[PDB]
């Protein structure tokens, strides 16, 4: 939805106005114009342009198109505008003029990689900010991740959630990155419920992983492989095998006889 | 032109010597003279006798100096000096033939590792692993402890603490020099406790309160009886007595890391022998901490490797085991493989001896 | 100094920007290889791809990651095909590597064809573009005025 | 023009093998001698 | 050249070497056991 002739005010202007589906058609044409004077990612040389002409102006279209994509719900794209964001708020020393401004889209990527069910990478952020007690100490934004991660490390995912719901965040931007992390809480929660319980009736497995059906609770199982009896769930699963390939390695089958006398004629070549 | 070069980094070597903690010189003029005197062919073509002749050894603390409150004073984004060190650092690498490189194969990659400890990101410097791993013969027994110092911190930000020990190890044992064994060996041990503190055990204190000042046996000490007695209001005043040690050797991120430590050590400190434990019972041991966390507390720390047990919400107990059989057949036949694989680190001495 | 948002346009579409984009990732390769060396799969897969024409630029890009991966022969069949990014006029430590790198691949590729025929350096038996890295090579010899360098690498 | 220097750096490192498997079979085959 | 591409023979002959040494190494272990069972 174009609206005046400069593609920033036409980016700018439709982003308040609603249909973020429609907010992206202008997406090609502004980064065409971009790319040919490589005004996306800084420079290492001195062009004398860093506060002026579109590079000032070009920090603010990406962080548009960043946030045109969080309504859409999409993690594919979310990605690239912000690996483009990460040198913005990182140049130009730390003094801009608010300097990281919007503390909330920094906050996005570290929520959105728990998704992943991925706890190397999540700390690996919070050491590429350069002040840990200054912005990310005392904001609550940027806290907000290490807070909740917290309570998943300690073990605790009733507390967890209530973050997801009592906050008031939780209504426009985290609104996409709510659901998507919930569905992985719930799934991390699967993965204790298999060898911390033997055995559990139905209508807790509903209270524990804040189910609002009955019916959708046994179709989580189907998926999960979980055996149903009348008013009860067992778990057959707790047993293992497969997982990829493995020849003669973390307990093998038919080769158990011959490894262990295998490993005892490795010692004699050695010595010979 | 082999010797002429040699002779001239003779008295460019006795040079650093007083630009390395003595003397500084300009903070301004001198960081841009030094870049002119090495580019130039210092390394050449690796004709002969080429290595140590560098600067290697001598640059580690120096640039940090420049970097910290010198020529930036956090008045730009990044040394322009560091910058181009940068693009001459993994370009050294680059034209190397991976013929004799060993000690200055391993120099270099220090420096990434060491600026992504501090303002950088970590998860890029797993990709430079498989490239900095090479059988170094010829790194000394000052930088072989500093060498294995590094990958294990690397593991620890991972959440990796069984990689990390193996190096670890031999990085205490090595730097046998007065200034190794002082500066570096504490923080050294510093952070072979911190793997202890991922792991769960944390013993006392027996050898490291001698080889050590009171300075790391304060911080430690909090943390061993905060830790093992599961007490989340001691461990908090720790952090913020401590906060100014935390912050200089980047251990401020165990308020998470070693704080679900607290809970997950208690488990095995406190006794859970019997079968069906109730719910009343939980929550009054480890303080109040456990009444708000009974069930999540417990599901997590049995998949994570800690204890085995089973929840029954029915009648409201929560079945315990604390891994305890008899070695009938398949039982002592699990430490079988691992006593011989044990031994195949030891294997390598015929080839040594 | 991160390749991240580099990366980020090598999925995307108009391959137009992609023109400007692999002129500027192309310099920072011998830099943050170990980060591009994720992106292997994502390059390899848009150089087979008629309706995209800077193929070539993907072709220097992709072999400086294999550079200092340890595998210098995966670099020379990707700069062949290319039939630009290959100089052997022009001297550096990265550009002389994948010269050289095939005197021994063209004596241990000929060795094995030799007890066939002897008669394979007048066919096609020999890939064409390795072919003439022989043929040039010893051209660089003769303007060297050094028999020695030319006729050792002919024997 | 490299890989005429490559092999002879390449080649050096050999050196240490052969002297690793001589004074093994030196303080062996002298020891039958003497049986 | 001449002489580098001599020198390259010369550890090509060492290879043969270093495998052989090991075959008289197995085989002296042999007549040293006949040795041991004579005393």
């Amino acid at each position: 939805m174009p609206s005046l002739a400069e593609l920033t005010k036409s980016l700018s202007i439709a982003f308040e106005n609603g249909d973020y589906a429609a907010c992206e058609k202008l997406l090609p044409p502004i980064k065409i114009e971009l790319i040919k004077n490589n005004l996306l990612i800084p420079d290492l040389s001195i062009q004398n342009d860093i506060y002026l002409n579109d590079l000032m102006i070009t920090k603010r279209i990406l962080e548009v198109g960043a946030l045109a994509s969080i309504q859409t719900f999409n993690f594919d794209s979310f990605e690239n505008y912000f690996n483009q964001l990460k040198p913005y708020y990182f140049s130009n020393n730390h003094k801009l003029s608010e300097s990281d401004k919007k503390s909330k889209l920094i906050s996005l990527y570290l929520l959105n990689l728990l998704s992943q069910n991925n706890t190397t990478k999540f700390h690996s952020e919070l050491q590429y900010l350069d002040k840990h007690i200054k912005n990310l100490e005392d904001d609550s934004l940027l806290s907000y991740p290490i807070k909740l991660d917290r309570w998943l490390m300690e073990g605790s995912y009733q507390k967890a959630w209530d973050l997801l719901q009592s906050g008031s965040q939780n209504i426009s931007e985290f609104d996409s990155f709510t659901d998507i992390l919930k569905s992985a809480i719930r799934d991390e929660i699967a993965k204790n419920t298999e060898l911390s319980y033997d055995f559990l009736p139905l209508s807790n497995i509903k209270a524990l992983l804040f189910f609002n059906n009955e019916k959708e609770t046994e179709k989580f199982a189907l998926e999960r492989n979980w055996p149903i009896v009348n008013s009860k769930v067992y778990f057959n699963n707790q047993s293992k095998e497969k997982a990829d390939y493995e020849d003669e390695m973390m307990h093998e089958e038919d080769q158990k006889t011959n490894i262990i006398e295998k490993a005892m004629d490795y010692a004699i070549s050695i010595e010979n | 032109k082999t010797i002429e070069v040699t002779a001239e980094i003779n008295c460019f070597m006795h040079l650093l010597v007083q630009l390395f903690l003595w003397d500084s010189k300009e903070l301004e003029q001198l960081v841009e003279f030094n870049r002119k005197v090495v580019i130039p062919n210092l390394l050449c073509y690796y004709n002969l006798r080429s290595l140590n002749l560098i600067n290697a050894k001598l640059w580690f603390y120096i640039y940090l100096s420049h970097e910290t409150l010198a020529r930036s004073s956090e008045e730009i984004n990044s040394d322009n000096q560091n910058i181009i060190l940068r693009s001459t650092m993994m370009k050294f690498l680059k034209i190397a033939s991976l013929k004799h490189d060993n000690e200055t194969k391993a120099m270099l990659i220090n420096l990434i590792l060491r600026d992504f400890l501090n303002n950088g990101e970590v998860d890029s410097a797993s990709d430079f692993i498989s490239k900095l791993e090479y059988p170094h013969t010829d790194v000394s027994s000052s930088l072989e402890a500093r060498y294995f110092f590094y990958l294990s911190k690397i593991n620890a930000i991972q959440l990796d603490y069984s990689t990390a020990n193996e190096y670890i190890i031999a990085a205490i044992r090595k730097a046998p020099h007065n200034s190794k064994s002082l500066g570096f060996l504490q923080q050294s041990n510093k952070l072979h406790c911190c793997i202890q503190l991922l792991m769960g055990d944390i013993p006392e204190l027996s050898f490291f309160h001698q080889s050590n000042m009171q300075k790391s046996l304060l911080p430690y000490y909090h943390l061993t009886k905060a830790v093992k007695l599961g007490d989340l209001k001691k461990f908090t005043s720790t952090i913020t007595k401590y906060k100014q040690l935390l912050l200089k050797d980047d251990t401020y991120q165990l308020c998470v890391r070693l704080r679900s430590n607290v809970i997950k050590t208690g488990i095995r400190i406190i006794s859970l022998t019997y079968k069906k434990i109730s719910l009343r019972d939980i929550c009054l041991k480890l303080n109040l901490d456990s009444e708000q966390t009974v069930e999540y507390m417990v599901s997590r720390a049995i998949r994570d490797g800690v204890i085995e047990a089973k929840i029954n919400h029915e009648d409201g107990f929560i079945e315990t085991t604390e891994l305890l059989n008899i070695y009938d057949s398949e039982d002592p036949q699990q430490v079988f493989d691992e006593r011989i694989k044990f031994a195949n680190q030891l294997h390598d001495e015929y080839l040594v001896s | 100094t991160t390749a991240a948002p580099l990366l980020a346009l090598l999925r995307e579409n108009q391959d137009s920007v992609k023109t400007y984009a692999l002129e500027s990732i192309n310099n920072v390769v011998d830099q943050l290889w170990s980060e591009i060396s994720n992106e292997l799969p994502d390059i390899e897969a848009l150089y087979d791809d008629d309706t995209f024409s800077d193929r070539e630029m993907a072709a220097l890009i992709a072999s400086k990651v294999y550079y200092n991966l340890g595998e210098y022969e995966s670099a020379v069949k990707y700069a062949l095909a290319a039939k630009d990014r290959f100089d052997i006029d022009e001297k550096s430590q990265f550009v002389e590597t994948i010269v050289s790198k095939s005197i021994e691949m063209y004596v241990q590729e000929a060795s094995k064809q030799y007890t066939k025929d002897e008669q394979f350096y007048t066919k096609d038996i020999i890939d064409p573009k390795l072919t003439s890295i022989f043929e040039r090579m010893i051209e660089k010899c003769l303007k060297a005025s050094e028999l020695k360098l030319a006729l050792g690498i002919a024997l | 023009e490299q890989k005429i220097q490559e092999t002879e750096l390449k080649i050096r490192s050999k050196t240490e093998n052969v002297r690793r498997l001589e004074a093994q079979r030196n303080a062996l085959n002298d020891k039958v001698r003497f049986i | 050249y001449f002489k580098l591409k001599k020198l390259e023979k010369e550890y090509e002959l060492l290879t043969l070497q270093e495998d052989y040494i090991k075959d008289e190494q197995r085989h002296l272990k042999r007549e040293l056991k006949r040795a041991q069972e004579e005393v």
